RNA sequence: GGGCGGCAUAUCUGUUACACGACAACGCAGGUGUCCUAAGGCGAGCUCAGUGGGAACAGAAAUCUCACGUAGAACACAAGCGUAAAAGCUUGCUUGAUUAACGAUUUCCAGUACGAAUCGAGACUGCGAAAGCAAGGCCAGCGAUCCUUUGCGAAGAAUA
RNA sequence: AUGAUUAGAGGCGACCUAUUCUCAAACUUUAAAUGUGCAAACAAACCGUGCCUUAGCCAACUGCAAGGCCGGAAAGAAAAGAAUUAGAGGCACCAAGUGGGCCUUCUUCGGUAAGCGGAGCAGGCGAUGCGGAAUGAACCGC
RNA sequence: GAGUACGACCACACUUGAGUGAAAACACCAUAUCCCGUCCGAUUUGUGAAGUUAAGCACUCACAGGCUCAGUUAGUACUGAGGUCAGUGAUGACUCGGGAACCCUGAGUGCCGUACUCC
């Protein structure tokens, strides 16, 4: 039964990622920007493997990211999609029901641009789901979510264009 | 030059393949194991002729290559190259060594050979009923290149398949056979009922 | 295509399914093997676990002996049996956990016949006194079995443990996980632990939620009844007294719904009918 | 083997069977071993503590010592012209109760039950009769055993 | 033959090796004389290698996210074996790598020693709510007589 | 599965999925034959709210563990193919030669091979003639 | 006839699709003052009962894949013992015994305890 209220799609979380790529002053400023944006403490993400072309090395903090849930996540998504002018492409949606977009100007999100920091730009990713995804993340009796209960790409697109009234492009690449 | 093959007959050692323990093995002499119209469908060549070894022995890749070349030359000379398909079954996976009785006499790889058993098919040729004597004479001349004793027989199966010649046409007409390249599989009443296995 | 299928025929051929309870996410078998373990020099003398399991709605406390045929439950107590003693709401809070542990200890000691010999603490103080174990007659001993629960400072599993200890049973423990224990100071605040045991935290939250209500999912059944935040502690005290007075009481006291299995003959007949129908179509 | 370490030549001996990996079960923990019991010394590959030497794998002996986590087993070992009673010390995971006296114990119990029935006057179970005896044979279906041409035609492959 | 070469001179893994154990060659393929206050001990969390879907710069490869993933990764170092709510990875606390009354065993074996290892009994401990686990890093990594050298036999008390 | 390996087929050439030709001392799901431990009633094992002791275990004992004591029953090990024995078992003491081995069935490694070098199980010769293979340490018989 | 907690054996129990599920459970679920822990009450911890069987869970099905037990493969392969057996040999068969494996095909798709609860 699709009409069951437990099948309503909700925003599980909004994940904001700023990949500065080099530790030091830039990463500190990026963490401050994320602290201003998300109203909560972010975390530095350490490099996995040394890549010469990017520098990077290993175990070195190269990015700062944060997870936002609840009302703050929804308002942040509203701001980010307002910046994107409520237009997302078809391939921006994953087959797992999630979608995301990049923002190039941190000062475009209604945030003061006092020159103590600079313009960074970031990554917005939102994860859709339904009430019941606890079964695959709880410690006891952990089990797979039912196949039908998953959020599909078409379901995510319909949720986006019904809730936020956005426009899909139906293009590729 | 190369040693006489009488030194490397008789399968005296445990199998000694090329691996991470035996490095430095030269490539086998025989490279392509199919000649003739290898892309011909299973229905095109109903007659299968075997060269069956009657001895437990080793056959060098040089002998295998020479036999395949001789058989191909005869088949293309006394027939067409599109009316047969011969397959070399034995593969040279056993490495021969040369101590080039002294101390530290364990040798280096100098060749490769196929270890062959009694009743093992060495060469199989798919062909038509018109060119059967040509196939027999080509396989006789190719046998002349091999060591030991081999017999040439005509298979009771259709081509390279495991389906008998008498029953192949009836099975195919009834729809009981699946064509996958140059061999066929008798479709079984099992699995999900699809447009296949309905029979 | 273009993506290799990991779960192919060979993958299933070589798969070794885990134990049923592990694949159900129920039992930690390393912990269970260490818990049912005993000295081989004991030659199988009886050993008991205090099994504490908490659901979304109930608290399950059992005294269990491990056996090869299957574990034997000596005594069981439930949170939903507390209404027989006077606990009408909040059957899953810390106070209900303490009461369930007390009830299980009293029932076990009554069944073993040593109830009059071991009284435990009549009045709960929240204070820690070390249990008396072998490692005057010794108290009945069980070891705590929290299962997969996260053992934090103030979890209700330790509420059940504390209730059982005050009930008379000797469960070896340290106060490091009781609510109110100060990790930095390495000291226990017995007043805070007693407040949790009698649910003054629940009473304070109820008062706050009611004040906000005047200004309704939370405490809906508490507020539907005429439950006052100032009567909770007396209610739990009376519950303790009643549980000690008579632990044997509980709550006051075959149509087939299964689907029949088709036989193999019926499965094959259905399959043959289906293939015949497909043949008739084509 | 090229070296003579403690676990030399145990690649297949101290390996677990296919799809039977994992640590010993609770039934192994709960087994009660007594001094004087007959046990089988079978090394569990996944324990690696208190492991017997490869020689004692598959040997049956008598328990002479029980410790809190170990078992003392006496194993016969032939050395030159004599057999030595070797005392090995292993953990209980590498020990199994031996059914080597199961049939003898059953024989003793059956003899005791037979004596009890003979005392009670109960009728003893009928004695089994020998299957080696003669008798009349009445064949329901008789077939001819012979060699046919088809047997030869079949034993030839291809 | 010896010599040169090499080390088959002490020793570890797989194989030869013939489904108990044992088995030769200057047989085959490789190791050892180290390294680690953590890479030892314990508790708790977590899951690995890869694979797809997706997300500014960002691409085959930088981070984020969702699934699938029986281990195809890791476990100092050679090789097996073993291990998935771990034995792997992170993190917290620690010194069980200390003593250990001449306890008893296995391996080589003459049933001698050494080196490694196993089951214990004491003392003082560490981690853990607890059951428990731990006197190093499982299995290779090491050394007689004689000689040298270091530690222990504090202070006090006893008419003995 | 891990390693190799041939060719067609169905969804640039790969890629994917079903197969297909051929393999492994240092691969293996499976798996013999020959083996190899233990047991098969006289210092034992079996039975008993049997009794005593314990500074052993268990919350306790009448439960368990251990030494005993007192009784019982004993095909003395039935019947089902249901063992056999030129079957005195144990325990020492003192010493000799020997510590170059060779051959063979079967299994086996190095070597093109060798009346070559090197192993396993077991029989031989050495140490042994006699009767046979004309002749031969070892083959056949004894 | 079922449920829950603890289990024993650890696929006949797993995996993939679908469907059905009385009661009570179990679970999704609501929430963050206190106990506790996180970048994030996601996990975890505390407090609680407005909704839902949509998931989990349990059953049922599939000429399903695996798994289990058989048959067949096959008295074949291999093998203990024997010959002054055959054969130049490679190797074979024979005599007295033992005896496989995959493919392929048939059947089946958890079972057994302790305690409490619903029918
Ligand atoms: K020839
Ligand atoms: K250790
Ligand atoms: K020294
Ligand atoms: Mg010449
Ligand atoms: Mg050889
Ligand atoms: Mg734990
Ligand atoms: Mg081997
Ligand atoms: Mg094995
Ligand atoms: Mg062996
Ligand atoms: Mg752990
Ligand atoms: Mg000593
Ligand atoms: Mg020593
Ligand atoms: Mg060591
Ligand atoms: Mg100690
Ligand atoms: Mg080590
Ligand atoms: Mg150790
Ligand atoms: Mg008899
Ligand atoms: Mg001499
Ligand atoms: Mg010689
Ligand atoms: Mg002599
Ligand atoms: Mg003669
Ligand atoms: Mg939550
Ligand atoms: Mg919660
Ligand atoms: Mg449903
Ligand atoms: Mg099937
Ligand atoms: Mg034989
Ligand atoms: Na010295």
């Amino acid at each position: 039964k699709a009409a069951n209220p437990m099948r309503e799609i909700v925003v599980k979380k909004l994940c904001i990622n700023i990949c500065v790529g080099e530790s030091g002053d830039r990463l500190t400023r990026a963490s401050k920007v994320l602290e201003q944006l998300c109203e909560q403490t972010p975390v530095l993400s350490r490099a996995r493997l040394t890549v010469r072309t990017f520098g990077i090395r290993r175990n070195e903090k190269i990015a700062v990211h944060c997870t936002v849930r609840g009302k703050k996540a929804e308002e942040l998504l509203e701001k980010g999609l307002k910046v994107k002018e409520f237009e997302l492409k078809s391939y921006n949606f994953a087959d797992t029901g999630s979608f995301g977009f990049g923002i190039d100007e941190h000062i475009d999100l209604g945030i003061k641009y006092d020159p103590s920091t600079g313009i960074y730009g970031m990554d917005f990713y939102v994860v859709l789901g339904r009430r019941g995804e606890r079964v695959a993340h709880r410690k006891r009796k952990c089990s797979r979510v039912g196949h039908s209960h998953h959020v599909t790409k078409e379901e995510a697109m319909k949720w986006f264009e019904k809730v936020h009234d956005g426009i899909i492009f139906q293009a590729k690449k | 030059a190369r040693r006489p093959s009488r030194c490397y007959r008789f399968c005296k050692n445990k199998p000694y393949p090329k691996s991470r323990f035996c490095r430095g093995v030269p490539d086998p002499k025989i490279r392509n194991f199919d000649i003739g119209r290898r892309r011909a469908t299973v229905d095109e060549f109903p007659v299968c002729i075997h060269v069956v070894s009657r001895e437990l022995e080793q056959i060098a890749s040089e002998a295998l290559e020479a036999a395949r070349i001789q058989a191909n030359k005869y088949m293309v000379k006394r027939a067409n190259k599109d009316v047969f398909h011969m397959r070399t079954r034995a593969h040279p996976f056993h490495v021969l060594r040369i101590n080039k009785g002294m101390r530290g006499a364990f040798g280096k790889p100098n060749g490769v050979c196929a270890r062959v058993r009694i009743g093992q098919i060495l060469l199989s040729m798919r062909t038509k009923e018109a060119y059967v004597p040509q196939a027999f004479e080509a396989l006789r001349r190719a046998k002349m290149k091999f060591p030991g004793r081999q017999i040439i027989v005509m298979s009771k199966y259709w081509g390279f398949t495991n389906i008998l010649r008498t029953e192949y046409e009836a099975l195919r007409d009834a729809g009981k056979l699946e064509q996958r390249g140059t061999h066929c599989k008798l479709i079984a009443p099992k699995g999900k009922i699809t447009m296949r296995n309905v029979m | 295509p273009f993506v290799k299928v990991v779960k192919n025929k060979a993958y299933f051929k070589r798969f070794q399914v885990k134990y049923r309870r592990r694949r159900e996410g129920k039992t930690d078998y390393h912990a269970r093997r260490q818990m049912v373990l005993q000295d081989k020099t004991k030659f199988g003398s009886p050993k008991y676990r205090l099994v504490v399991r908490i659901t979304n709605k109930d608290i399950i406390a059992q005294i269990v002996q491990a056996k090869i045929v299957g574990d034997e439950v000596v005594m069981a107590a439930y949170a939903h049996e507390l209404p027989a003693f006077g606990i009408e709401h909040g059957l899953t809070n810390y106070a209900a956990a303490y009461a369930t542990g007390l009830l299980l200890a009293r029932r076990t000691l009554a069944k073993l016949g040593i109830a009059d010999k071991f009284q435990g603490a009549k009045e709960a103080d929240g204070s820690y006194s070390a249990v008396r174990t072998k490692k005057e007659r010794f108290p009945f001993k069980a070891i705590l079995d929290v299962g997969l629960a996260r053992t934090t400072t103030g979890a209700r599993v330790f509420g059940v443990l504390k209730g059982a200890v005050d009930g008379g049973m000797a469960v070896p423990h340290r106060p490091n996980r009781f609510p109110g224990y100060n990790k930095e100071k390495s000291s226990l605040d017995a007043k805070v632990h007693r407040d949790r045991i009698f649910g003054k935290h629940v009473a304070d939250y109820l008062k706050q939620v009611k004040e906000e209500a005047s200004s309704c999912v939370q405490f809906s059944k508490y507020m539907a009844a005429k439950v006052l935040p100032e009567s909770i502690e007396g209610m739990y005290k009376k519950a303790h007294a009643a549980i000690r007075a008579d632990p044997s009481k509980s709550l006051p006291k075959h149509k087939s719904y299964k689907t029949k299995k088709l036989s193999g003959a019926e499965k094959r007949a259905a399959a043959k009918a289906k293939v015949a129908a497909i043949r008739e179509r084509l | 083997v090229h070296s003579y370490g403690y676990k030399s030549g145990t690649r297949h001996l101290f390996a677990k069977k296919f799809r039977k990996h994992g640590v010993p079960s609770v039934s192994t923990i709960l087994t009660n071993i007594k001094v004087g019991d007959y046990v089988d010394v079978v090394a569990d590959s996944a324990v690696r503590e208190g492991m017997p030497h490869k020689y004692y794998h598959g040997r049956t002996g008598i328990v002479w010592n029980v410790t809190p986590r170990g078992v003392g087993v006496i194993i016969n070992k032939p050395v030159r012209t004599r057999t030595l009673r070797k005392r090995i010390c292993v953990r209980f995971e590498h020990v199994r109760k031996s059914r080597c006296q199961e049939a003898f114990k059953a024989k003793e119990h059956q003899f005791q039950a037979y004596l009890a029935a003979k005392k009670a006057g109960k009728a003893l179970p009928p004695l089994q009769k020998s299957s080696r005896l003669g008798g009349i044979v009445r064949p329901k279906n008789v077939e001819v055993l012979a060699r046919r041409v088809a047997d030869y035609e079949a034993m030839v492959p291809y």
